[PDB]
């Protein structure tokens, strides 16, 4: 059975705050598809031909 | 068929007769008379546009 991720009790109180001493620049990739092959077919030579 | 044949380099066995694309498309042939193999190529064709 599959597990989801590692559980984690956020350290929350009523007066607690955790503030970032120091960070990370991260760079991440994205990839998009933007178009297809252009494919043009001719009916008539595709179902009879010659 | 209906085709451009030309000479080839394609090395058929001595029992083959035909030769064929992924597509099932037959692409060359040995003439029964001078062994020779022969490619097919299909004679040109397009749409024309105005
Ligand atoms: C079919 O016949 C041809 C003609 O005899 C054979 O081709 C060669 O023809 C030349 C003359 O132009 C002869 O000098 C050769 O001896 C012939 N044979 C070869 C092997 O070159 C051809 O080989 C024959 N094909 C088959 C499959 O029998």
């Amino acid at each position: 059975t599959m597990s989801l991720g590692a559980e984690n009790s956020v350290a929350y109180s009523n007066n607690s705050i955790a503030i970032p001493i120091n960070f990370t620049i991260s760079v991440t990739t994205e990839i998009l598809p933007v178009s297809m092959t252009k494919t043009s077919v001719d009916c008539t030579m595709y179902i009879c031909g010659d | 068929g209906t085709g451009v044949l030309t000479e080839s380099n394609k090395k058929f066995l001595p029992f083959q007769q035909f030769g064929r694309d992924i597509d099932d498309t037959t692409d060359a042939v040995r003439d029964p008379q001078t062994l020779e193999i022969l490619d097919i190529t299909p004679c040109s064709f397009g749409g024309v546009s105005v």
